[PDB]
């Protein structure tokens, strides 16, 4: 389709259309589906917490007729608030009157296209948040961009955390030592009452700590000297065989004592300008490799499940005590047909039941 | 004489033959090359004693070094004794050596692809 | 795009978004031409390279 | 520490059997329960078995 | 936008060829900004005869492959690399494979 | 000592047949009894056999 | 000279395949007929064949 000439009124030329750049977004954790849906209808929620605890037995005199006892156990009660999202836009005449299409010629912009790109946009703000917060709540601490605490689960359960430093730094460091301590501090502080398989963990990992890792020299040998496929594979073959994240077909994966490394590149840019992270751990500098490590699902089975979302309702009249729903959307026309403004509503808060079984992973040695 | 297993790391085992080297000890053991190798780079080095030699009479018939600042050409492969054997010629007329590559060579013997960096000594 | 901020549910504040950028450009293209021609002299009692007659 | 050992690992590592695979760079645990943990992490070497 | 170069650097032993294969694939998926799921290792690879024979004689390259007890090492050592398709001229092209990457001269 | 000999060692590790698994890391407690004992140890070299 | 060089050796001799242990240890005689010798020396690699 035909357009005035570069410098001339009086002379066309053709058109051959437009090329669109779409910012990345990556989505790990959320196709995952660690995280069941557990709408609520109310602003709070509660949780008990029962413990006790065994000891060993002392021998007594078998005349004196004296004996042992038990102390009773403890019961306690905690709760949480949630976090609100809201944003706002509006469409006026003024965006549609004279505006040129950017891949036609002479066509003009419409309501509905304005609209379409508008929604889409904030569809995909809402899920960039999710999966930033889904990150954050895997870390451990809940925490918004702007940096205001919301939920702090070390604190809300007493409990610590536990970090795991490789030293893969050192030529002659030992890797089994670090990946049997990982999995007897998940075998032991379940205390979930059964019997546990730590073998079935979530490790995922940066850039460089992945790197390091690969390239160990300890690695790389023993890996070197088997015949095997796998052997074949991970040294001269293509380690991109894992899932899809938002932007890669494929995940670094690697195998080693049974354990499964990913490589996770996500990160997101606040709207202060600054890069957000997604793998990295608070105050390390980013040189140093850094890992997050969770239990699977089928660690405990859905009777026993220890991630949750919980879902609250909107403010707005109609859903006073309704059960709640992950975004609202909603649409009102301005006075004396002015324009049309949108609305997005979410409200929710991602936690964990069991906050001792998230381990950090490190690079360098203390 | 070299002890088993003095070294853990054949980086540092080659530092150590080096500096023995420049104090006129000479070595040869092409003829049991099999007893002495550990398995890989990263092993204990060297898997048996080695004991020194009385006299070098040897001279490769090709040329030595390759170049003046490469032992040989680069990808060459050289049974492993051999290696050691060119690499002390070389020293004993005057070179220096700077680094050993052996980062991501994977196979010790008999065959492997070691290469050295050579300068001028003082 | 960029992550959002929280924001406290009984104050109704809100958040907004940047609009998009265009930008246009051009081309120019290349020609090319060659010729040739046939004339009856040419086949005029011009023996074929493989044959005697 | 056991099996840091190098007699151990060079000579595994120069074994190329199922056992010698799993034993260098696969999993270890492949005992039976003690009643906290399903499994235990179980070495071979000579005739005897370990158990940790 | 400005153009990448990537470096081999294919006269250093010690050089890190799967550091540079990394940077390649990691430019192809995140430069494109196309919005969708995007594979890296679906890349053409055309080189010279030096870079080639360069590339063929590398300690880590050539090690790796001579220690695999595998019918695709044997063929790319001892075998020939003349498995590509028809050419103008020739009947095949060579072909290299490491790191899930295919090299044609 | 003739057991841990760099050469005989070498010899059988190279190798890739059962028997020279068995003698590397296996047990050689494989030869008959005596009075105190059910099994002797027992190697096999050059055509050879040895017992303790 | 050709049979002797040490990156030809070196490629047939970590090769587990019957080629490369008959072109190694075994004979190279394998060729037709000359008219004064039975067979002839033959040669592969790298796809070519060399024949004395």
């Amino acid at each position: 389709m035909l357009t005035n000439s570069e410098k001339s009124r009086f002379f066309l030329a053709d058109l051959t259309g437009e090329v669109q750049s779409i910012p990345n977004t990556y989505g790990y954790i959320s196709n995952l589906g660690l995280f069941r849906s557990a709408p609520i209808t109310q602003t709070t929620f509660l949780m008990d917490l029962t413990d006790w605890d065994v000891s060993l037995l002392d021998a007594v005199d078998r005349d004196s007729r004296k004996a042992e006892t038990s102390a009773p156990e403890r019961v306690r009660q905690i709760s949480f608030p949630m976090m609100y999202f809201k944003e706002v836009e509006s469409i006026t005449p003024d965006e549609i009157q004279g505006v040129r299409q950017p891949g036609t010629a002479n066509e003009l912009t419409t309501e509905a296209v304005v609209r379409a790109k508008k929604l889409m946009k904030i569809r995909t703000k809402f899920d960039i948040t999710r999966e930033f917060l889904f990150m954050q709540a895997l870390k451990g601490k809940v925490v918004d961009a702007r940096g205001t605490l919301y939920a702090d689960l070390y604190k809300q359960f007493d409990v610590e955390k536990k970090t795991v430093y490789f030293d893969l730094d050192n030529p002659n460091a030992d890797i089994d030592a670090s990946i049997e301590e990982l999995r007897m501090h998940m075998e032991d502080e379940a205390k979930t009452g059964t019997v546990i398989n730590g073998e079935e963990i979530h490790v995922v990992v940066d850039r460089v700590f992945f790197s390091k890792l690969v390239k160990h020299p300890k690695i790389r040998d023993a890996y070197l000297a088997q015949q095997t496929p796998l052997a074949w594979q991970q040294i001269t073959g293509s380690l991109r065989t894992g899932g899809t994240d938002g932007v890669q077909a494929h995940m670094n994966t690697f195998y080693y004592g049974g354990v499964k490394f990913v490589q996770y590149n996500g990160k997101f840019k606040d709207k202060r300008g600054k890069v957000h992270t997604l793998v990295s751990i608070d105050s390390v500098a980013a040189t140093v490799g850094v890992g997050h490590a969770f239990p699977n699902v089928s660690m405990l089975g859905e009777a026993n499940n220890i991630f949750e979302v919980a879902y609250g309702p909107c403010p707005k009249m109609g859903y006073a005590n309704t059960l709640g729903q992950e975004l609202y959307v909603f649409e009102y026309e301005k006075d004396r047909d002015e324009g049309i403004d949108f609305e997005a509503h979410s409200y929710m808060l991602p936690y964990c039941t069991r906050p001792q079984l998230l381990v950090d992973v490190r690079a360098d040695a203390k | 004489m070299i002890k088993a297993k003095t070294y853990p790391d054949f980086k540092e085992f080659v530092k150590g033959f080096i500096a023995n080297v420049k104090a006129g000890k000479r070595y040869d053991f092409r003829t049991y090359q099999e007893a002495i190798l550990p398995l890989t780079y990263s092993s204990y080095w060297p898997e048996a004693d080695i004991a020194e030699v009385e006299k070098f009479d040897y001279k490769p018939d090709y040329k030595v070094p390759f170049s003046d600042d490469l032992l040989y050409s680069i990808g060459a492969q050289m049974r492993t004794s051999d290696f050691f054997m060119d690499l002390q010629y070389a020293i004993i007329n005057g070179k220096d050596v700077d680094t050993v590559y052996c980062e991501w060579l994977a196979r010790v013997k008999p065959f492997s692809m070691l290469n050295a960096k050579l300068k001028d000594a003082i």
